[PDB]
Parts: structure tokens; C-alpha cells; sequence
């Protein structure tokens, strides 16, 4: 289980060459911007119940026969386990976020999501959807363009980081898929 | 179902990554690597041993069953190898009664005391018929493990709340101890050996010296008596407006 | 793998719990402690060849025994692959600067270490004397920084006591 | 019963008595606010109740 | 485990009896008011949630030194044990009701209660008066005598039940005494 | 007690290991977040009188049903058992704010909340409304410092999501 | 109880003789005394429901055991004999300034007390951790004048040591 | 466990009071040094390893009977189970060094542990001498008075620290007694 220092190194033993001063540069562009994903990342773990019950419900909104009977969100026992999965996509994606590298999601999270769908019947149409609600809202609360919730910044650019947590709702999204 | 000492005053429980991995056809589990799998294996040794102290010389006659379980990722097949072992019967069946090797089964692969004497007396009645290992098994491969540890976790002590008898929690908290405390310092002689077969309960210092920290470890002791009385019929009255009511 | 971000996000991965406060506290630690770890990280990239060729030679000056026959360096050819096990070791001190925990010297450098040393002969107590001629070697005020001595000598105070 | 919900917002006032968890209750139990023991004043045993008439 | 039945035949076992005409006039009866009592048991499991809160809440109202810094019902840990436990002694009793037979709550809840209750610091005194305030709750819907919840029974007595079941509520207060 | 001190040693302690050199860069970050932490719950302390009047009338201006017979606030014991339980969620937050994780509040305010408040009818979209009126109440350069409000900010709502 | 009369009295009654001129001087020390320790008295019995209930719950702040099961302040009834007791101690020392000695305290709170606090399971230091610190909540300039004090506070210490 | 900062809120929790003014510069005082808490515990684990062989090795030299027939460290698996037994005496000292509080030292390590020993005859007389070795020891480390190994340090004093740890040693010194 990796963070974004431990993937310059896991490249560097296949060389086995020591980590010199030519990639160390990329390491201290991290550093740089350390408060900037620290403020990133508080502000989707302080929304993060809201982000996840307006993309569930969406979803339904979005797709009025998921409620009928036979849907995979009718019951009371079913409409629990959805909002119980999105509650573990938007935490992987945010352990994903903080340490920088995907490799906290695609492992605990990813290995054998695609198979219990399909074992379980849950419609992967829908996921892909309810997935990428909360991509978009992620992206408002990063770059404080939210309609609702201003939070409080510093004067910045954080535009790098908002794709870059984009990019892990693309790891969720081709694996499920 | 509650539980106010569970995931608040103790820790959460280890185990691996999660159950969906077998599902998965390119892989086996989320594959841990040997920094992230070792210390699992460390509180494997701490739970089936108590704290026995194994020794280098002693691991490795365990060689064997970690290169499988750092292959096969089940944690159930390495709480059945090592029960299995020598380095299981040299410190639980050898020096010991019978039911002192019973009731640390119960501790090592449930996290829990034997509610009964028919529940005790039916694991002497696999002994019978195929030895210690037919009691290890029926363990491994019954309901109660399957629906509270499963593949994935290590076989912790839990705090549940809604024990199916009161006595449970109370002989849980004889077996397990501090965390300086081993299970080899009787000489045999099972501590809940009494209790079962009589059908009293435990002293209320050796429980609550097991109890986590910040859960009022002993006080509540009146300076009379621990247990109560059977034979006693007491006279509880109610008040009504016109007098007292015994309803007895 | 031993990082200061691996620690807080798998123990907060085992409650099930968001990331919260206290473990964005502890990130910011990572900042400051990386002026220093990673200025001995780089230091040791261009110094190497300096300092590995200064330890196994005077690794030989305690322990002369080691060239006689029947024990482990009696030929060239062995003591060319002695120089390959300590250009092993500070090629993973160099990582673990870069990484901040202990990963990369406990799960490759360390783990197994103990039984691979006692089958084939070779004595552990030559590597901590030529570990260790690295430490009292090193001096501060010419070298490097202050807290980049310092993180340095506490890295290689860790695998003494793994070897020890 | 009143109802509370009928009337304009804004009109339903209500008010603590101290917005303290220590004088609505102490360490003990003699609470002057919270449970049984709002009985246990120094005043209020006697009233007034010659205000009115014989009746 | 044993109910009113199997309560007759293990006294006939000391002796190598039959249950023959004599016993069974004790039994003739059970099953001759025994409409009566599944009719007041399902008074109880009916009103249990009130039941219970009730009867908690009304122990913090004779002792608000429960509620305070160091009462062991003080915050929201402390307090939903508290409800947790009201609930699960009254759920034995209403299966001692059911079968006739303090058996069930005498082995399963009540042996070793007073050894947990001296290990974890709950105060017994009070805790027998929520048992004492739910014993008087039990006795005022079984004989259809609460002044809110007025339930449809037909007419007679049940007053050897309203006591066979406050002898259940008082083997409780003897055995954590 | 989740906290940064009593989760980078209950790590240590599950793999039985000494104070790495990972987690002394951990308590680095509680040297730099302290003096934003400290400075927001000492400006707490000397005001709570007046923002947790503000708050639990934010309850009563909005739900003034609460006073119907049988609801919530229906007689003056539990007006001022509403009020005092929303002096104690923020004599809380102050406590987090020192502690520095999220320790004080999950152990002794939000445990037990979920079945506590759902068995004695306390509706928790009215706990929530005191707690959300007090979050947006926060001036930014008036009140406190701009990275102060920040961590008060943090632990309201925490409380707000899980309530809700 | 004894008084500056009744000590005098019964000393020239014992020697079986007149009151004698070092008799009367006794009583003028009453007259010249008497105007700093009734107006101690007086501000006592104006608010003693104000004085106790702060003193009570100084004991139940330092010792916050009693609460356990099987303590002193269990229920309801334990904490209304509990702030009785306290109420019954600080009508004695409000008898002692009044009639000038420790006649009150002696004979109605001090004699048979060790013998019923320990049968009964009453723990002493708490009898007297409500005394002690109402001797240290008086402000000499505040609530009544300097030589008001010093005999309020005579009284309030001999009941501590009489505890201990 | 708890830590320096905890500590101070669960004293003012039993008084329920907010932490405010004046408690705050026993805690600012702690992060104001805090640096040297790090500079210390850093000194410790540095030379655990040799610090736990010197103990046990001069337990011998001052009680030439334990490694007697009869002695408890007699024979070779003895002596490897008392290497370890005060490594994990040494571990959760430099725990409660960096946690400013003995609450993880108690609770951990010394709860049951004489109870333990007279059950398997370990002469906690001679175990008292191991640990007061090591206590002398590390207190050296820190004053930095050592013969061998003068680690450099910052200049100033760390004498309270010395006498912190001391009080760590005499917790189990006086628990095993
Ligand atoms: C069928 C019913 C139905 C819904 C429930 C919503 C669901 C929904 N909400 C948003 C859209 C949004 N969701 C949020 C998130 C939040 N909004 C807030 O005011 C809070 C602060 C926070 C949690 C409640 C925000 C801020 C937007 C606006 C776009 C954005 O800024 O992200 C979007 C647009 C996503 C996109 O297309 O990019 C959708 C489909 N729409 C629907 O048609
Ligand atoms: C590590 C990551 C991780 C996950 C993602 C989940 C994955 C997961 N989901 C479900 C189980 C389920 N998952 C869903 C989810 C959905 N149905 C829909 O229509 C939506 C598209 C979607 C929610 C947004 C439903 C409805 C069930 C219940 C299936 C059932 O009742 O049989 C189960 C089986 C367990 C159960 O049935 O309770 C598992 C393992 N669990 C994990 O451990
Ligand atoms: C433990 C918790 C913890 C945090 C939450 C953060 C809190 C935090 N964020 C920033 C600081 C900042 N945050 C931003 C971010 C933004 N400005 C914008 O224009 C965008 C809207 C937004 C992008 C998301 C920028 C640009 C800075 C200043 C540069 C930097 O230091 O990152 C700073 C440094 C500036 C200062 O000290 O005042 C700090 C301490 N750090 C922590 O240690
Ligand atoms: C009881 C039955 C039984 C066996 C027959 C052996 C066989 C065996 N070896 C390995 C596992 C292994 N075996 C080797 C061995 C070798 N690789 C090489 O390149 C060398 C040629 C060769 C040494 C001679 C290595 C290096 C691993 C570990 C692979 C890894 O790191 O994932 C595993 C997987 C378990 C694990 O992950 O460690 C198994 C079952 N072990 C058993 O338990
Ligand atoms: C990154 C790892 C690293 C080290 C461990 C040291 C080790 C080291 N020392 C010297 C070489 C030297 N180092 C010193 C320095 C000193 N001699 C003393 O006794 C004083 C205490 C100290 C002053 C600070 C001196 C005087 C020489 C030249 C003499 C010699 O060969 O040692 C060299 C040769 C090239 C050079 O000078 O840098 C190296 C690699 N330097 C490193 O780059
Ligand atoms: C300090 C606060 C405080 C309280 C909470 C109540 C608590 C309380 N409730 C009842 C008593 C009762 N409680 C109920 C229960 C209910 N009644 C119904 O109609 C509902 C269905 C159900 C939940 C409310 C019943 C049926 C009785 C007894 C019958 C009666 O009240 O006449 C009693 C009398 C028991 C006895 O006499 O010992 C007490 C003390 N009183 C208090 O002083
Ligand atoms: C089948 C039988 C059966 C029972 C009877 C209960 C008995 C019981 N109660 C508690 C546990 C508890 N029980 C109480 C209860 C109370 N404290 C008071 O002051 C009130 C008087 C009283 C409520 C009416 C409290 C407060 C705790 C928690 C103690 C703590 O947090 O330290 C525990 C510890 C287990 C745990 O919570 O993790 C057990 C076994 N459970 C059972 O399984
Ligand atoms: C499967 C579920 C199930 C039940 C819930 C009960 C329902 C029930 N109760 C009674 C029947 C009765 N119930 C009562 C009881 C009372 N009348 C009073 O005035 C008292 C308040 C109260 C005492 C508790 C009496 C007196 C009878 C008639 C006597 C009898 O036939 O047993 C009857 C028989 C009369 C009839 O058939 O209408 C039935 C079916 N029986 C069941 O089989
Ligand atoms: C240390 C942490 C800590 C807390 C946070 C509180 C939490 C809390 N509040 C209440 C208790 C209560 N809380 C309220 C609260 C309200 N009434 C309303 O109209 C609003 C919804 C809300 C104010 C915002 C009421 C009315 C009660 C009394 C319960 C009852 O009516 O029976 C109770 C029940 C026991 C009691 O009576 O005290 C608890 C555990 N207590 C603690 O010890
Ligand atoms: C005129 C002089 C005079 C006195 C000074 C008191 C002295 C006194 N106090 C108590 C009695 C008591 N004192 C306490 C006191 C406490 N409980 C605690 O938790 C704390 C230790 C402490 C509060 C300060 C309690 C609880 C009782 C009642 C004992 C009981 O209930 O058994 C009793 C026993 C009789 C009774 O039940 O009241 C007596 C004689 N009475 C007098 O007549
Ligand atoms: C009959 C016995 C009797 C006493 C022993 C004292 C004790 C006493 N002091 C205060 C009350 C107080 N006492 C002080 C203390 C002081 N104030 C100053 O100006 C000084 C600097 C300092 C003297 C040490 C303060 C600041 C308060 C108000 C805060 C509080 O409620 O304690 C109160 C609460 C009532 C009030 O004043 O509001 C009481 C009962 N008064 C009495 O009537
Ligand atoms: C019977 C046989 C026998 C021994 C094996 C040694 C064991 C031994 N060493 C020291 C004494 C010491 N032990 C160390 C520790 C160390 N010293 C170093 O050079 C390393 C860096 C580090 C690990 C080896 C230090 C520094 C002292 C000196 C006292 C001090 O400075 O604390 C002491 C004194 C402790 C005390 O006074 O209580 C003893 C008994 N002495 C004996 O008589
Ligand atoms: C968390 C804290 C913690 C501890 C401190 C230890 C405590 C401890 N030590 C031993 C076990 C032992 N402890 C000693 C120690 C000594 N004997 C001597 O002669 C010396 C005076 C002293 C230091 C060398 C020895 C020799 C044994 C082995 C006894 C045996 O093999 O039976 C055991 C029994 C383990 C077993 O074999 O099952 C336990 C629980 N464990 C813990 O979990
Ligand atoms: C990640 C790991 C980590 C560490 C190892 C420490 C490293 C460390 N120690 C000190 C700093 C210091 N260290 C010492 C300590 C001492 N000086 C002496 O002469 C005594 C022998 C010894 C007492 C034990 C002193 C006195 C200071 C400076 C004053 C202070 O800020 O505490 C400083 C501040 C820089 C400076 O003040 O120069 C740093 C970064 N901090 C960390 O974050």
C-alpha cells in the first residue's frame, strides 16, 4: 500500500541506482503545494455526507424505474447497502487524494468489485453514473466553484489537484465498468 | 448490539484487506507485501499463543504454514495449521486437564468462554472420535466462526453487548488477562473448571483486571459479599395508596 | 510500506473512519522534517563511492581474520561481492531518507536477513563494524546540516540494531 | 393542548435556565433543574394564596 | 431450559412418579386460562419501547446525580448501555411470562449478573428501581388499568397473572442485590 | 482517544515495535497546528456562554413545535436539558482543539448518539441546526485568526455529518 | 455548651465559690468580640442556601467516586442526606458565632461522628473537602469585614481538625 | 491511554469545565520544548539494543547464582525469555516518553505482572536490579554523559526530561517490588 514517495523508489530499485538530485525535483513540487493538498482534501471529508446522499438520490432521479419492484435499490435493506457502498468509494478516493498515488484504491477497494456486481446483479449503469455525480462535486469543493458552501482558502491556483482527484474517479470507473 | 467498549476503548480488529479478493480471476487478494503482511502474521502468534514467547528456534517449525499463508491469503487455514502444530500441543494439551485445553480453545479460536456444561461435554464427546483435532475443526468450521471472523480477521476477543448468556462475558473476562499475562502460569488446573460444572459465576477482581482502560475496573463492590444467595427469598414491597403489596 | 502517510491512512482504514484532523497533523510534519532528510538523501548519491570505499577496507582492520582460508572473504572474487553487500545497504538508507519511514530497509533489507547470515557463515558482526565506521566518520559542520546529520545517523542506528 | 406549530415563527420563545452542563446538574445529584430533585429549595414550600378570596 | 410444563414432570422424576389425575389438575388449568395468557403478553410486547424509556428516564428523575460528572449514566456511551439493558431484562421476563416458568431469565439473565454489574461500577440500587418502575408498568396494561393506552381484552380477571409476573420482576432485584 | 500521539503508538504497539523514526515526524505536525488549535479553543473558553445561547435559541426560532405536548422541549426541564446539551457538544469541541485529533469527541459525545436520541424522540435534524447555525456564524478575520477558523471549522462539522 | 459564661461559671461552681472580679472580666472580652462574630452570623444565616449548595458540590468535584455503585452518592435520597449534612454543619458553626464558643459543634456534630461515619460508610475526607473549601472561597474584604473573617474561619477549621 | 494533552482534558472533564486560560501554559510550555522530547526519545531507541544486554549482564555480575541449576536464568531458553522480557519493559517506557503520560506504561505493561511472576517463580528481587541498570543508564543518554557514544546534541539542558524518564523507571521498579 503505496503513497506518492514510495513510487520513486519501487521505479528506482529496478535500476538500482541510488535516488540522485535529477528526480528529487518532482518530490519537492510536492512539498510545495503539502498545505494545498492538505486544504484539498479537508474539504471533501467535511462535505462528504452530502456528497454521497445527493448522488444516490440522483441517481434515482435520474433513473425512475431503480425503485420499482425488482429494481436494485427498492427495499429498505437495498437502499442501505447503496448508500453504504458510495460512503466506501468517496473514502478510498479521498485515501487516494491525500497520499497521492492510486494505490490505496485500486487494491482495497478494486480487486473484485467487478465480479461481486455481477454476482450480486447490482447494474454497473447506474454506478458509473452515481460515481460521477460525486466526480463533479468533488471538483466544485477543491476549486470552491460550489453553488452552496463557499468554504474559506488562500488565493491560489488548485487546478492541478482537481484533475488529479478526477483522475482517480477514472480508476473507479474503468474497473467497474 | 450496542456495545459501549467495542470500537471505542479498545482497538478495531486486524486482518487483511477484504473478502472480495478471491472473487477476483487476475489475483488471489489485495496483495499486501512483506511489511504490511508480517505484522499481521505478529498478531496471529499473539492470539492462538496467548503470549508464549516463541522462540526462533520454534518458528521455525512454523515455516511451513506462513509460505502458505502468504500465498493462499485465507486467515481461517493458518488459525487451522497452527492449532495443528507441535509448538499448539507442547503448550496446551501436554502439561494440562482436559478442560483447561477446552477452555483455551474457546479463548485462542473464539474470544469467548464456554456458556455451558452440555456445551463443554459435547467437545469431550469429539475427543472420542477422532482425537484433538476433531474438536479443532468443529470449531474452525462452525456457524458462530463463520459469522463473526470469516476468512479475513484474526479471532479477537469482542465485545458484543447482547451475549446469548451474562456468564459469557464473565468467563471471557477470566480467560483473557492484562497484556502481561500468558496462559501458562497455572500449573494446568482450568480456572473455569468449577464454575461450569457448579453453575456459579467468577470473581469480580480477576474480571475487571481485564477490562480496558476507562470502564471502572472494580469499583461497585460492596464490602459483604460477591455472589448471591439462592436459597434467600427476600420481601420486595410496592406501594399502593392505601398500603404495601407483596406481590410474591 | 513503513511511510509517516501509510501509518495514518491504513489506521484509519481498519476503524473505517474519513480522514480527519489528526492525521492531516501528522502530514504536515512530513514538511518540515524533508528539508533535512532528503539534503542527506542526495548528499549520499554523489558520496558514495567515497565512503563505500572507505568502510570494507577499514571493515578489514578490526576483523583481519576474515582473509584467512576457511573463513568468508579468502579470495578477491568474495570480497568484490562484499563491496556488493554494502553498496546493498546505503542504496536502502538512501531510500528510507527519501521515504521517511522504514520501508524500504525493514521489508527488503532486513526481512530474512537473519537466516540467510546464519546458514551461510558469514558473521553479522563485520557489518555492524562497518556500518558503524560510517557513523563516527561522519562529522556535521563540514558535510552536511545540522538535522541532516542527524536523520542520517539515526538510519543507520536502525539496522544496527536489526543485525545486532 | 397547544398546538406551537400554528403561530408565526418567530413568536415561540423559549428560554434555558443556565447554559452550564455544571449548574443544570453537578457532580452530585442535587440538580435544581433536571429530574426529581427541583423540590429541594430553601424557598418555595409556602405561597401565596390569601391574594384571592375565602373561597 | 423448562416452562410450567416441564416443571411438573422433573418434580415426578425425584419421586419415579406418574403425572397422573392428581398433577394434572394444576396443568388443566394452565391450558384453561391459557388464551389469558398469550392475551397479556402481547400487552407487554406491544408497549416495550415505551416501556423501557419510561421506566430509564424515570430513574434520572429520582436521581439526577446519574446524569452529572461521574454518574454511570452520563454521556451518550454510558446512557444507550443503560436502554440496551432495561431492554434485555425485559425481554426475559416476557419469556418467563410466556411459559410459565422463571427458568429462562433465572440462568440465561439473572446468574452472574452481580459479579458484571461489581466489575463494570453500575450502581445496583438504582438499577433495581428501573426494574421496580417497569414491574408497576407490566401490572397497570395487563389488568387494563394506564390511564393513557387503553387496549381491547374481554372481560374478567387476569390478577394471578399481574402477579406471577411481578414475582419475575422481583427475581431480578434479588439476585443483583 | 484517537488523537496523533495515541495513533502513531497504538501502530507501534501492534507490531511490536519501538518510536520509529516515522512517528517523530508525526509530533513535528503537532508542533506547527498547535498555535492554530490552541488559539481557536482559548478563544472557546472565554465566549461559550454567549455562543451556546445563540445556539440553542437557533433550535427554538426554527422547530417551534418542540413545545407540543409530548414533543421534545414540551416544559422548562427540557428546555434547559436542550441547552445543556448543546453546552456540552462544544465544551467538546473545545476539547478536541486541545487534544488535537478527533479523541474527545467520539468517546464521550457521538457514541451512543445514533440509539440514545431515537428511543427518547430527540429529533437530530434540531441538534443539527444549533450546530449548523454556529458553523456560518464564524467570521473570518473578526473572531478568530484565518487558519484558526479553520480547525474550529473542522470538528463542527465533523459533529454535522455524523449526526446527520 | 461551652461558652465564655458557661466555662466561668462552672469553673467557680466546681471551686465552689461567688463570681469573682476575673469573672466579670471574662464576659467584657463576650462584649468587645461579640460585634465581629455576629455580624458573621448574620451574614451566614442570609445566604447559607447559596453558601451549601456551593460547598456541596466542591465535594462531588474532587471526588467524583461516590457516584460508583454501592458509594455514598448513588441515588437521590444519598445526595439530599448528603447536602443535609452539610447544611446541619453549617447551622452549628452559624450556633458557634452566636453563642462565642464551641459549645454547638462539640455536643450536636463532632461527638458519636467517627463512630456512625465509619458504620454507616461515610469516607471522612469528603465531610470535610465541603469545609474546606468554603475556608478558602471567603474574601476578606467582600463578604464580611477583616475580624469577621478570622472568626468565621476559627470555627471553620476546628471542624477540620475535629475530622481528622 | 491518554497523553500530556489528554490528561488535562479528562481532569476537566470531572470538573466539567472548559480548558481554558490557565491550563493552556502548562501545554504550550510542553510544545515549546517539545523538540527535545524527540531529541531524547531519538537517544534512547538509538542504543536499545546494547542497553538491554548490559542490564541483564550485570544482573548476573551482582548474582552469580542465577545462572546456578535452580536459578531462573539457568539454562538457554531461560536467558533469551529475559533479553526479551526487558526488551518489552524498555518499549513501553519510551512509549510513556513520548506520550508525557505512564497511562500506556500501566495499563499495557505493568497490569497483572507481579501476579504473574510469583506464578512462575521469577525472583522479582533480581528483576528489580535489571531494570534500575538500565534506568541509570538512560538517564546518561539523555544528560548525555556517557563515556562511549557522545551523540551530538543541541546545547541547553534536558534535565527534567532525565527526571521524567527516572520516575518512568521507578513506576516499574516499585510495581514488580
Ligand atoms: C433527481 C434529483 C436530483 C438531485 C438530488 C440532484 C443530483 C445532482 N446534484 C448535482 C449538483 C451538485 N451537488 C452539489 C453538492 C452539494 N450541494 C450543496 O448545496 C451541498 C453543499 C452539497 C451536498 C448536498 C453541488 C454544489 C452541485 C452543483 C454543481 C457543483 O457545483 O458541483 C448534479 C450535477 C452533476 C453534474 O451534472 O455535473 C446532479 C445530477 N440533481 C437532480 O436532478
Ligand atoms: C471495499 C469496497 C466495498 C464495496 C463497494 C461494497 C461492495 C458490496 N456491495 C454489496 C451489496 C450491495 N451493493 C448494492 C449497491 C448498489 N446497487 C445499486 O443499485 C447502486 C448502483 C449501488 C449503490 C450505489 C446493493 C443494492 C447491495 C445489496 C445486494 C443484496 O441485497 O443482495 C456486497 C455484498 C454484501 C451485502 O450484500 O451486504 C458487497 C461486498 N463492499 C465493500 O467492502
Ligand atoms: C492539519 C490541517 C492542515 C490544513 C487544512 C492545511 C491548512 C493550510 N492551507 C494553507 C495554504 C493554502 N491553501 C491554498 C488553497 C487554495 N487557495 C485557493 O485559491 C484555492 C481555492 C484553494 C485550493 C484548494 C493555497 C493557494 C495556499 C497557500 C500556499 C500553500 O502553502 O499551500 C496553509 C498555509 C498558509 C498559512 O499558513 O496561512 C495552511 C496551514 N494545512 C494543515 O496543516
Ligand atoms: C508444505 C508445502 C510447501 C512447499 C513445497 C513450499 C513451496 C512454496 N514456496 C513458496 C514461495 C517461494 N519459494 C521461493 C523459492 C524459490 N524461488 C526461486 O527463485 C528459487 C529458484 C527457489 C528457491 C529454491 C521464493 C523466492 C518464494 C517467495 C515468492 C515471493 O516472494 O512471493 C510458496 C508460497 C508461500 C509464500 O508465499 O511464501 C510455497 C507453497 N512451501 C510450502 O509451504
Ligand atoms: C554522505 C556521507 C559522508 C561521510 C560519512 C563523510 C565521510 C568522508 N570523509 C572524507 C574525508 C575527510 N573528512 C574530514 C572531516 C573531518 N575529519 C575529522 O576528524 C573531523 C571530525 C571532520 C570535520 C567535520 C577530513 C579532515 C577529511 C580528509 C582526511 C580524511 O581522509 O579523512 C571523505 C572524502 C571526500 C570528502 O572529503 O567528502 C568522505 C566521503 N563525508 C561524506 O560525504
Ligand atoms: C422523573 C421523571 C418521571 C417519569 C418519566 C415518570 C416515570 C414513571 N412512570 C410510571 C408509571 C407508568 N409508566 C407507564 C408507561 C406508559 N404509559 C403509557 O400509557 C405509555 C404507553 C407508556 C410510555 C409512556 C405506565 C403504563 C405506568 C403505570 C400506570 C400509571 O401511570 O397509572 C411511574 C410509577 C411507577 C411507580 O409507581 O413506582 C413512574 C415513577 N415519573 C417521573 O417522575
Ligand atoms: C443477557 C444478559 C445481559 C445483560 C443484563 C446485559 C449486562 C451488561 N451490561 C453491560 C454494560 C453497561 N450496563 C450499564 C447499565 C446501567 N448503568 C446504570 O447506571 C444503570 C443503572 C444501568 C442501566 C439500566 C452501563 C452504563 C454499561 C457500560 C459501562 C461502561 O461504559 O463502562 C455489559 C458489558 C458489555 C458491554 O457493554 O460491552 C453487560 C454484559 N448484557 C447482557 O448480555
Ligand atoms: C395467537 C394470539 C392469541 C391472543 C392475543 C389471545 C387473544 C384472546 N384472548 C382471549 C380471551 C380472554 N382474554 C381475557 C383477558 C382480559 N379481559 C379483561 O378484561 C382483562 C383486562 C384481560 C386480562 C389480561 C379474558 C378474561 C378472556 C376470556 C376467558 C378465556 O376464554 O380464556 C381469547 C378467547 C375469546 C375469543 O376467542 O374471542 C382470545 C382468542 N389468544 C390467542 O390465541
Ligand atoms: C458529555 C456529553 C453529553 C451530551 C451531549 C448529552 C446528551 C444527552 N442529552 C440528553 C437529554 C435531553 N436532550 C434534550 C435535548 C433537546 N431537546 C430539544 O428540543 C432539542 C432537540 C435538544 C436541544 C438541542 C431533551 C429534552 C432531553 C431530555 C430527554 C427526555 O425528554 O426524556 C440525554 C438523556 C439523559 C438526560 O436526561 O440527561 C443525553 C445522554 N449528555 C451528555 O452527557
Ligand atoms: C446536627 C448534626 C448532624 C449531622 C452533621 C448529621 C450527621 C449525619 N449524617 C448522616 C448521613 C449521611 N451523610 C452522607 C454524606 C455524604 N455522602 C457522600 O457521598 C459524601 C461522603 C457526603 C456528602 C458530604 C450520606 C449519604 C448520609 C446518609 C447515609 C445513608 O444514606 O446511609 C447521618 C445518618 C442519619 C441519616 O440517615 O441522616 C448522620 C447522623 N446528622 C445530624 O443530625
Ligand atoms: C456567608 C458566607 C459567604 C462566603 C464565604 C463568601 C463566599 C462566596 N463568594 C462568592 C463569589 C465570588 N467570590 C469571588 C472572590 C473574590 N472576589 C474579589 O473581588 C476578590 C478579589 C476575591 C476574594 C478571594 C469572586 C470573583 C466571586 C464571583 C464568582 C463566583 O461566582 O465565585 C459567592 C457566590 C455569590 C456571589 O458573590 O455572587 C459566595 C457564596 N460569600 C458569602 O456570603
Ligand atoms: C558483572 C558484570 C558487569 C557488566 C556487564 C557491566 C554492566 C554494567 N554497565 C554499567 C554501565 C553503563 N552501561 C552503559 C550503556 C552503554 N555503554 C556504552 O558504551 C554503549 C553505548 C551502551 C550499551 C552497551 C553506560 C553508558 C554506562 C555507564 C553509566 C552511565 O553513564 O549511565 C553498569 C552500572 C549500572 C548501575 O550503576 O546501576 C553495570 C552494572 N558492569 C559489570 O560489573
Ligand atoms: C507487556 C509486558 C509483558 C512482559 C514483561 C512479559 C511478562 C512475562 N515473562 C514471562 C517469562 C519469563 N520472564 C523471565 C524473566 C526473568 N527471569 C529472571 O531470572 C530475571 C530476573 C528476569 C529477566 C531476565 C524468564 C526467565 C521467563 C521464562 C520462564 C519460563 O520459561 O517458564 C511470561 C510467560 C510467557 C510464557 O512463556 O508463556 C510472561 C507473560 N510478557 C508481557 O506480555
Ligand atoms: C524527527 C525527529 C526529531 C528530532 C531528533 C529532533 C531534532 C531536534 N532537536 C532540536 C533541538 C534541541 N535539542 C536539544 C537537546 C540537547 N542539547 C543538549 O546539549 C542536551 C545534551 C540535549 C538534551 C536532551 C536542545 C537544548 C535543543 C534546542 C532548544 C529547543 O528548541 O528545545 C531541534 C531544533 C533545532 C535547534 O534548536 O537547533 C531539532 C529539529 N526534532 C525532531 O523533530
Amino acid at each position: 500500500m503505496l503513497d506518492a514517495f514510495s513510487r520513486v523508489v519501487v521505479n528506482s530499485d529496478a535500476k538500482a541506482a541510488y535516488v540522485g538530485g535529477s528526480d528529487l525535483q518532482a518530490l519537492k513540487s510536492f512539498i510545495a503545494d503539502g498545505n494545498k493538498r492538505l486544504d484539498a482534501v479537508n474539504s471533501i471529508v467535511s462535505n462528504a455526507s452530502c456528497m454521497v446522499s445527493d448522488a444516490v438520490s440522483g441517481m434515482i432521479c435520474e433513473n425512475p424505474g431503480l425503485i420499482s419492484p425488482g429494481g436494485n435499490c427498492y427495499t429498505n435493506r437495498r437502499m442501505a447497502a447503496c448508500l453504504r457502498d458510495g460512503e466506501i468509494i468517496l473514502r478510498y478516493v479521498s485515501y487516494a487524494l491525500l497520499a497521492g498515488d492510486a494505490s490505496v484504491l485500486e487494491d482495497r477497494c478494486l480487486n473484485g468489485l467487478k465480479e461481486t456486481y455481477i454476482a450480486l446483479g447490482v447494474p454497473t449503469n447506474s454506478s458509473i453514473r452515481a460515481v460521477s455525480i460525486m466526480k463533479a462535486q468533488a471538483v466544485a469543493f477543491i476549486t470552491n466553484t460550489a453553488t452552496e458552501r463557499k468554504m474559506s482558502f488562500a488565493a491560489g491556483d488548485c487546478t492541478s489537484l482537481a484533475s488529479e482527484v478526477a483522475s482517480y474517479f477514472d480508476r473507479v470507473g474503468a474497473a467497474i465498468s | 448490539a450496542f456495545s459501549s467498549i467495542q470500537n471505542v476503548l479498545t482497538d478495531a480488529p486486524l486482518g487483511t484487506p477484504s473478502a472480495m479478493g478471491f472473487l477476483d480471476e487476475r489475483t488471489e487478494k489485495p496483495l499486501m507485501g512483506p511489511s504490511e503482511m508480517d505484522e499481521l502474521v505478529y498478531a496471529v502468534y499473539k492470539q492462538v499463543f496467548g503470549n508464549a514467547h516463541i522462540m526462533e528456534s520454534e518458528r521455525a517449525e512454523l515455516r511451513d504454514a506462513e509460505s502458505l499463508f502468504r500465498y493462499l491469503r485465507d486467515v481461517r487455514e493458518f488459525v487451522r495449521a497452527l492449532a495443528k502444530s507441535n509448538a499448539y500441543t507442547s503448550r496446551f494439551l501436554q502439561g494440562n486437564q482436559q478442560y483447561r485445553f477446552f477452555e483455551l480453545n474457546f479463548k485462542h479460536l473464539l474470544g469467548r468462554g464456554p456458556r455451558s456444561l452440555e456445551e463443554m461435554a459435547s467437545h469431550s464427546a469429539l475427543y472420542a472420535e477422532g482425537g484433538f483435532e476433531a474438536v479443532i475443526d468443529a470449531i474452525l468450521d462452525s456457524d458462530e466462526y463463520a459469522q463473526e471472523f470469516g476468512s479475513t480477521v484474526v479471532p479477537y476477543c469482542r465485545f458484543k453487548g447482547e451475549y446469548p448468556t451474562n456468564e459469557e462475558f464473565n468467563r471471557m473476562l477470566v480467560l483473557k488477562g492484562a497484556n502481561s499475562t500468558s496462559d501458562k502460569a497455572g500449573k494446568g488446573r482450568s480456572k473455569l473448571c468449577y464454575s461450569i460444572a457448579a453453575g456459579c459465576s467468577q470473581n469480580w477482581l480477576s474480571m475487571s483486571k481485564a477490562l480496558p482502560f476507562g470502564t471502572e475496573k472494580g469499583t461497585g463492590f460492596n464490602l459483604i459479599s460477591s455472589s448471591r444467595n439462592p436459597a434467600a427469598r427476600p420481601r420486595i414491597g410496592t406501594k399502593i395508596p392505601g398500603g404495601v403489596v407483596f406481590s410474591s | 510500506m513503513k511511510s509517516v502517510i501509510t501509518t495514518v491512512v491504513s489506521a484509519a482504514d481498519a476503524a473505517g473512519r474519513f480522514p480527519s484532523n489528526s492525521d492531516l497533523e501528522s502530514i504536515q510534519g512530513n514538511i518540515q522534517r524533508s528539508a533535512a532528510r532528503l539534503e542527506a538523501a542526495e548528499k549520499l548519491a554523489g558520496n558514495h563511492e567515497a565512503v563505500v570505499k572507505e568502510a570494507g577496507d577499514a571493515c578489514f582492520a578490526k576483523y583481519a581474520y576474515l582473509k584467512n582460508p576457511g573463513e568468508a572473504g579468502e579470495n578477491q572474487e568474495k570480497i568484490n561481492k562484499c563491496y556488493r553487500d554494502v553498496d546493498h545497504y546505503m542504496r536502502l538508507v538512501n531510500y528510507c531518507l527519501v521515504v521517511g519511514g522504514t520501508g524500504p530497509l525493514d521489508e527488503w533489507g532486513i526481512a530474512g536477513a537473519r537466516e540467510v547470515y546464519r546458514t551461510l557463515n558469514l558473521p553479522t558482526s563485520a557489518y555492524v563494524a562497518s556500518i558503524a565506521y560510517t557513523r563516527d566518520r561522519l562529522c556535521v559542520p563540514r558535510d552536511m546540516s545540522a538535522q541532516a546529520g542527524v536523520e542520517f545517523s539515526a538510519y543507520l542506528d536502525y539496522l544496527i540494531n536489526a543485525l545486532s | 393542548f397547544v398546538d406551537y406549530q400554528i403561530f408565526a415563527p418567530g413568536t415561540v420563545k423559549v428560554s434555558p435556565d443556565s447554559v452550564n452542563a455544571n449548574e443544570l446538574n453537578p457532580v452530585s445529584g442535587m440538580s435544581k433543574y433536571i429530574g426529581k430533585t427541583q423540590k429541594l429549595v430553601g424557598d418555595q414550600g409556602i405561597s401565596d394564596r390569601s391574594d384571592k378570596l375565602p373561597m
